[PDB]
DNA sequence: ATCGATGTATATATCTGACACGTGCCTGGAGACTAGGGAGTAATCCCCTTGGCGGTTAAAACGCGGGGGACAGCGCGTACGTGCGTTTAAGCGGTGCTAGAGCTGTCTACGACCAATTGAGCGGCCTCGGCACCGGGATTCTGAT
DNA sequence: ATCAGAATCCCGGTGCCGAGGCCGCTCAATTGGTCGTAGACAGCTCTAGCACCGCTTAAACGCACGTACGCGCTGTCCCCCGCGTTTTAACCGCCAAGGGGATTACTCCCTAGTCTCCAGGCACGTGTCAGATATATACATCGAT
């Protein structure tokens, strides 16, 4: 029984620096979403391309979450709602939020 | 002829001045490049690298580490107000977020 | 068995904890999966374009960082 | 040396009154 | 090709006992490449705006003054004015 | 008795397109700002430069107010607050809010 | 001299922005954000002019500064 | 007389001189000015048709910069292309 | 002298609308707009050509440039409008 | 509000794969001379800017009633954090394979460049009509009944 | 439910000044020809992405439970908003003076270009230790009591 353990998780995750999402499902999802615009022919993917893609994706996502947390604290609550992250994406701009 | 002295040695800098001269000549910025233009560029690049490497060394000394890892670069670049403005649009690979907890 | 639900709940939870989030509602996991889709629908669609100009069939690491720099948010070290 | 001074103002961005 | 020497040289000059990983070397390489590209593009549009075909030392100085923030640029400007005055001294 | 007359003002100001700030105090403010970085000497201004600057400043201010009002109604209230516009500037980005 | 952007002026700007109610504490920070926006834009335009051998800031340099900052303005460019 | 060779309204020689003087690259192709003039003509034709609609619904035969802002903000693609732009004398969209 | 695209936008405006006029401010707006769009696609094509070790700006480069710059739907017509001119230009 | 057992910070061995240096080699950088032109510099003129005076007037400022609004307190039920059992797919490693990136040789059709020619595009004039403004009239809510 | 007075819409009138059409000039687009080479094409080689298998195991999934909190309500205090009166400086209109923006002409010193030689930078190789990891020890702690 460990009480208020989310603080330890937050400290350890902000102290670490490794990638959070796994590599194989991310590569599978990337290939499945890249098969749409390649007009139907399978494409290869370099070893560093998937790594750079995962890094950019996690950086963008963590920035979106840390910015939406300010909006959630501004509303006087502490839980995250999808309307808050939608509003954050809307105020960020057309290119920045989408 | 005389001895082959590079212009980087006569300018008191470590960055190559002939390399950036060739890069500006092939960079398609203008059909003519000045003489003191690569020297100024080498000087400011040398100053910028010195500033970021000094910050990186300060960020790595306290961790008892004698090697610069990409995490140290992020920690050093996000602790300087001006460098954060210069590198606000960019993100550094393998670099964690600054530890900040809201009240 | 769709590749979009591969991003499990603890993965998004760890992402939010890295972001500094204290409490997360249950409807967030279904929302960000769309957002992470759209962000991954815009980048590679540019990246493949950088590979369509050349006579290649692979997406190298140079094309992804080039597409990211064209978008605005670029990456160092590649 | 006279290396640029570093302060820690309350504002994240150093635009007004340093 | 990519230059990893000069970074190590200036690192040993600023710190006699600190090394650097290979990934951080590539980070610094990409960083200086991007900064060089930004300053050069700024100077190019500067010279194009004033019907000038040559990029003199004034163009790059004004370009770095526009791109770099306020407190740093001054320092940088000084470095520029400390470099050329020696380069033309010989 | 004219009650709730602000909506008519909203519609009238949104239908119009002219500048809202007067030109003489804005030009005085622009000269007061420009005298600081020119190390003393007096500069001259063009007739269209001040107009373009006023148009850009009005566009910036209307963007800030129109994206901060939705933040206020996101918190539940209808009064615009300075903490809300400060948070909007913080979350809009380095080049969008600043 | 920063009192030029008076209270009914900022009120009219907020009305054009769709805002309904305006607190009384806004008029101490809207002037400051206008001041910092002008101190950025005017400084960029004035170094644009000072690069050349001129002493009068023109409308071309203002729109050049605005384009370099990121918010381009049409109409006066020419 | 090859400006209207491809059946366009924009000149091909002017954009060719602009490409050669813009120092974008040391060499320029033959069909590149024609292609660029065509795409610019298509873009301006789209925005001008939208502005013509936004002027005819106001009973005005003379276009104004207000109608330009209205046409560029009604369509979502033109707004996505011109996101960081500001139109002079262009009012904000009538939204509440 | 001064250069502008005022006559060509007037011709295309008369083509799309036979009885609609244009003011002077809208003229400068359209002029600055087309100049900005042209500069954007030309610079982007130059960067792409320098990326692929190319020194010539062939029509393929600006095709990929406009396909990358413009949104999805408009590009579907843009590439359909450029080549249709090119195929006409090669008709001589 | 003190005490412990849970976690936390630090000290010691190991062993390793990346890091630092050393060597060999060569292509890009430097020394030297040319000839060509973009840029520095002086003249000028006149266009645009600044400054000031008078007269007006809508806009700003000030004061005051009030009722709508922000905020604190509180109860409720729900939805998310936590712990444990279970299972599943990520991940390591090892092998094998070939589609395709990458380098090289070649030949050419394509584009730069120069001279002569002229017509499409730009500057100036005008002239008139589409649009701003104002007065009168009819309508339609919105506070009033 | 039921209704009249300013708010709004529309019509006509007058105006007036900016848009569009026309004319003259003129230099940039066109034509013709030539020459050098960037790249298309082929072809050849080596590699790195892909596919599979076996095994391992840590993370994910689910389920139950407890309690912290989003949400709705109520009450009280107050402070922007609307309205009236008074004040003012923004603006219009006009004039005058001159500062330097822009243009022209002359000259010349900087720079592209070419050649010639060589050393600083890159590929490769290899010894070596910074640090990741495991284990043990000293110390602050946050929930039960």
């Amino acid at each position: 029984r460990r009480r208020q353990g989310w603080l330890k998780e937050i400290r350890k995750l902000q102290k670490s620096t490794h990638l959070l999402i796994r590599k194989l499902p991310f590569s599978r999802l990337a290939r499945e979403i890249c098969v749409k615009f390649t007009r139907g022919v399978d494409f290869n993917w370099q070893a560093q391309a998937l790594l750079a893609l995962q890094e950019a994706a996690e950086a963008f996502l963590v920035h979106l979450f840390e910015d939406a947390y300010l909006l959630t604290l501004h509303a006087g609550r502490v839980t995250l709602f999808p309307k808050d992250v939608q509003l954050a994406r809307r105020i960020r701009g057309l290119e920045e939020g989408l | 002829r005389a001895k082959a002295k590079s212009r980087s040695s006569r300018a008191g800098l470590q960055f190559p001045v002939g390399r950036v001269h060739r890069l500006l000549r092939k960079g398609n910025y203008a059909e003519r490049v000045g003489a003191g233009a690569p020297v100024y560029m080498a000087a400011v690049l040398e100053y910028l690298t010195a500033e970021i490497l000094e910050l990186a060394g300060n960020a790595a000394r306290d961790n008892k580490k004698t090697r610069i890892i990409p995490r140290h670069l992020q920690l050093a670049i996000r602790n300087d107000e001006e460098l954060n403005k210069l590198l606000g649009k960019v993100t550094i690979a393998q670099g964690g977020v600054l530890p900040n907890i809201q009240a | 068995r769709d590749n979009i639900q591969g991003i499990t709940k603890p993965a998004i939870r760890r992402l939010a904890r890295r972001g500094g989030v204290k409490r997360i509602s249950g409807l967030i996991y279904e929302e960000t999966r769309g957002v992470l889709k759209v962000f991954l629908e815009n980048v590679i669609r540019d990246a493949v374009t950088y590979t369509e100009h050349a006579k290649r069939k692979t997406v190298t690491a140079m094309d992804v960082v080039y597409a990211l720099k064209r978008q605005g948010r670029t990456l160092y070290g590649f | 040396k006279s290396r640029r001074i570093s302060r820690r103002p309350s504002d994240w961005w150093v635009v007004k009154s340093e | 090709e990519s230059y990893s020497v000069y970074v190590y040289k200036v690192l040993k000059q600023v710190h006699p006992d600190t090394g650097i990983s290979s990934k951080a070397m590539g980070i610094m390489n990409s960083f200086v490449n991007d900064i060089f590209e930004r300053i050069a593009g700024e100077a190019s549009r500067l010279a194009h705006y004033n019907k000038r075909s040559t990029i003199t030392s004034r163009e790059i100085q004004t370009a770095v003054r526009l791109l770099l923030p306020g407190e740093l640029a001054k320092h940088a400007v000084s470095e520029g004015t400390k470099a050329v005055t020696k380069y033309t001294s010989s």
